[PDB]
């Protein structure tokens, strides 16, 4: 399996722009950064804000927490490789202190609401939008040779006053390269696709556009996480009792794939569901007829038949969104 | 009931600053990073921890076995450090303070004010452990020479500071009054 | 040799910050006012520190002789604290100075800079004895148990104070380095 | 036996004038002055360089060691009664610590240099200036009914560099009521009149005049002490070899006392010597005639035969002195 666009961007380009292991470790000045308080208690690294010494303007503090070596330079390697790129998080500089070499990432200020507490106070418009930067988000990754593979919605900062997103906490990224085959134990239980559940190493950028569904019904349906599974094996029955078993089949007779015993008794046998199943009065306001074609087309089994992002960005669904950012650039041209 | 390695530990002598770093947190092989390499022992070691019968154990002489519990020991100190960063560690770290384990400041104008176990720096063998005192904000060494030998990586330069805004409230206001350097009733004329 | 009552208390566990306050000293019974009066058992305390046979020493029950000795003591503190204030007792307590008997600084940056003693106040029963830190210029509670109880007026504030100016070039300069709050390397907000 | 001079000071002026030890104790704002360092070691008091908090003005403090509250009430009383007078030291408040209630004098900043260092480089005309300068200060005390009963170098503070002398430390001062007893242990050995070695209890001001000529002789013979008694016994001797014995006795025989056979002993018989005998190239140009007729009409035995402080400020060795200070009053009365 080969990915259906930017297929050889890593081919193409040089080996220093995918050769993370070898890259070198040019730390900037700790002294030159002051810390403020903490913000996220993830366990692979802590985050703060802060501020420059200097410009005295803010940032966002993430310090390492003790891994592979060369698990910080993919980190570091993929967010240069991407920085300045549309809605992708501004890494400003790496610092470590001086005697024990703790690293500490340096980006541009956050001031986000996190998704959880927001997402219930947004209006279908503001649903669009926000799905909308995030594609532009993806597609700029994806055409840079790079899968984010951990979207989830605390990886997704809004500042909603702003309309400002941004796709951080790339720990988990990896650079796409034809053929190859990656290991499974990626992205959160509730976002992982079914090519991870049933062991189809060689998956590609489309993996993100199963996350990225997974997150779409969770807003449009309010149900948070849509797939609630208990552990690994229990996601994919989850999943199975939606779209259909049938489906199901078909994809893994495609790859050539099956399931150990346990988990097909487990998964058993199910029709595909409706997307009009999961409408309640409710979210009828965030559900329109282009918002289930755009998920019906984002949720399917096999990895090559799922929109792409530039895809994603010109579905119907978005033609509001595209209309308003082509009316705001004409307006702010004659402002 | 047998008390394992780390429940019995706390209770030595000057020994009694260190949490019970949960069972939960050991088995979970991804903090090991790094202490893998710099740390001897590092099987045998972290198999006296979770007090597991070592598969050579028994074939240890008394030379041996002695340094199997100092290297447990070099390792139980520097895992406390990173236990007492994470979300879960701050919590346990919290109770110890309240019932105040971490002993009270000897600067007198500092009131009484309980005080927080930090290492001089992240470095082991290089530096015993001190206090700090949030009230003054200055470092201070312990009050017991069984407390005053321990080394202070085990603990490291974050942890006092982490707690300071982890809990705000009890971040305590400076001193109310001033020393007063007076000789007979009359200060130190210092023009 | 027997040693005389003075030589003898000197030896004990956390009352070794007393210097032998010469009989010179205790025989000029111009010093004794004041005491005269608000010490206990007067005579017989005098008599004790002087080592001389009391008339009365026979009769005296368990009761009563115990009470004899916390007197003694009472006064020969305060005794102390008006030798070592003469020319004659800035010099002795000087010696146990240079020989670090009134022990090192407990704050971190005073890089091991010795402590004079002082009591909190000038009266009695109301304080225990505290140090003094030239260096830091603060002050500070005694390290051992048998030092932290001992009435502190037995020094008075008039002591290190006194021994400040009469000694000019002890006095040492301020600290090189001070504290750096960092967490991880990075210096805390202080807006 | 009574005072030829100033007999009934205390007799005429009121009970409140002499009676210390009914003194009230009005103590003033310890606050109100800063210590700066230590200068005189006496073991009856300690003294200080302070300044006032609020005028900044230098000062002496004189901290007092515990003695009996009636001999801090006599100091006291006496500073007060004699506060303004002509080379008195001035006092100027009364503290204590607030806790403790340590009494401490404030007195006018000294600066002196002590004799010792001094003397050796003052010219006969120096010399007579500073004693007469003292002898202004005695009279005073005299005239208002108090002994100094001190007299000695440590207590005559002289600012050479102004020509001020002070006479300072009235710890040891008394009030002189008419034929009453006193204490003999007063003075400094070196310094102690032939009354206080022989128990003459009834003595007067005229104590101090044997003092001030003990001083003038050390002076101008440069023999610091002039007297040298390795005891209170020795003392008597050492006098009696200069003075002789024949005027002891008739001393001794006028006011009906008798020596002990021991010390009688000690002073066994000798002859007087001249004053002359004392002179060498070293201190010749300090004697002159005048200097000698002086010395000889301060040290004697009967004190009733002494010159009092007018008589004293009157005798030709002053001469110049006076003519120098008239000659300054006309001056300073012009400008
Ligand atoms: O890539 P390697 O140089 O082989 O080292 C890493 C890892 O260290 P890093 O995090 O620095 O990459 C371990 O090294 P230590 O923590 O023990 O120093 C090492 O452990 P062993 O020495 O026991 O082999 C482990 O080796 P292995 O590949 O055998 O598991 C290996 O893992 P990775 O190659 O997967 O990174
Ligand atoms: O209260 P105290 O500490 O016992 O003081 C007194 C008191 O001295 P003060 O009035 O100055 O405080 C008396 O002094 P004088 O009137 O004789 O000068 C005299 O009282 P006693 O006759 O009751 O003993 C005695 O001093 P001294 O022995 O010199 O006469 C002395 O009492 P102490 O002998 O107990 O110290
Ligand atoms: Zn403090
Ligand atoms: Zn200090």
């Amino acid at each position: 399996s080969k990915a259906r666009v930017y297929t050889e961007v890593n081919v193409i380009r040089p080996k220093d722009y995918w050769d993370y292991e070898s890259l070198i470790v040019q730390w900037g000045e700790q002294d030159d950064y002051e810390v403020v308080r903490k913000v996220g208690r993830g366990k692979y690294s802590e985050v703060f804000e802060g501020i420059n010494v200097n410009s005295k303007e803010k940032c966002i503090i993430k310090i390492l927490k003790p891994v592979k070596k060369k698990k910080i330079r993919r980190e570091i390697k993929i967010l240069q490789n991407l920085c300045g790129g549309p809605n992708i998080v501004k890494l400003l500089d790496v610092v470590r202190d001086q005697h024990s070499k703790t690293p500490s990432l340096i980006f541009e200020y956050v001031n986000s609401t996190d998704f959880k507490v927001l997402y219930p106070t947004l209006t279908d418009y503001d649903i669009r939008y926000y799905i909308y930067e995030l594609l532009k988000a993806l597609d700029f990754c994806h055409s840079q040779g790079i899968m984010h593979r951990d979207v989830k919605p605390h990886n997704v900062m809004i500042d909603h006053e702003l309309r400002k997103l941004r796709l951080i906490d790339w720990g988990l990224a990896e650079f796409y390269h034809p053929g190859k085959e990656y290991n499974v134990r990626v992205a959160s239980r509730y976002f992982k696709g079914p090519e991870l559940l049933v062991d189809l190493q060689d998956y590609d950028y489309s993996l993100d556009m199963w996350s990225l569904g997974c997150m779409f019904a969770g807003m449009i349906f309010r149900k948070e996480p849509f797939f609630y599974g208990h552990d690994n094996q229990d996601q994919l029955v989850k999943i199975a009792k939606v779209l259909g078993t049938d489906e199901l089949n078909a994809y893994l007779n495609k790859y050539q794939l099956e399931l150990d015993p346990q988990l097909e008794a487990l998964v058993g046998r199910h029709s595909r569901k409706p997307w009009s199943k999961f409408i309640n009065a409710d979210n009828q306001h965030l559900v329109s007829p282009e918002a289930i074609d755009f998920l019906d087309k984002l949720l399917r089994y096999d990895h090559q038949d799922r929109l792409t992002a530039k895809e994603a960005m010109a579905h119907a669904y978005f033609a509001q969104v595209r209309a308003a950012e082509t009316s705001r650039m004409r307006s702010q041209a004659a402002a | 009931e047998d008390t394992s390695w780390i429940s019995w530990f706390c209770n030595l002598r000057g020994n009694e600053f260190f949490c019970e770093v949960d069972d939960d947190y050991i088995q979970d092989d991804f903090n090991l990073c790094g202490l893998s390499s710099l740390v001897p022992y590092y099987e045998y070691a972290l198999d006296l921890i979770l007090d597991v019968e070592s598969s050579q154990g028994e074939m240890f002489t008394e030379e041996q076995n002695e340094l199997i519990e100092s290297a447990a020991e070099m390792l139980y100190g520097l895992i406390h450090a990173r236990y007492i960063l994470t979300s879960k560690g701050l919590a346990a770290m919290l109770d110890k303070y309240k019932n105040y384990d971490f002993g009270r400041c000897p600067r007198v104008y500092c009131c009484g004010q309980p005080c927080l176990p930090v290492g001089q720096s992240d470095l082991p063998r290089s530096s015993t452990v001190k206090i700090y005192c949030p009230k003054c904000e200055d470092i201070y060494y312990p009050r017991s020479k069984y407390q005053g030998n321990i080394d202070g990586a085990y603990f490291g330069t974050t942890f006092p500071h982490l707690f300071l805004m982890t809990y705000g409230h009890l971040k305590p206001a400076k001193a109310t009054q001033n020393y007063v350097q007076r000789v007979f009733g009359f200060k130190l004329h210092k023009p």
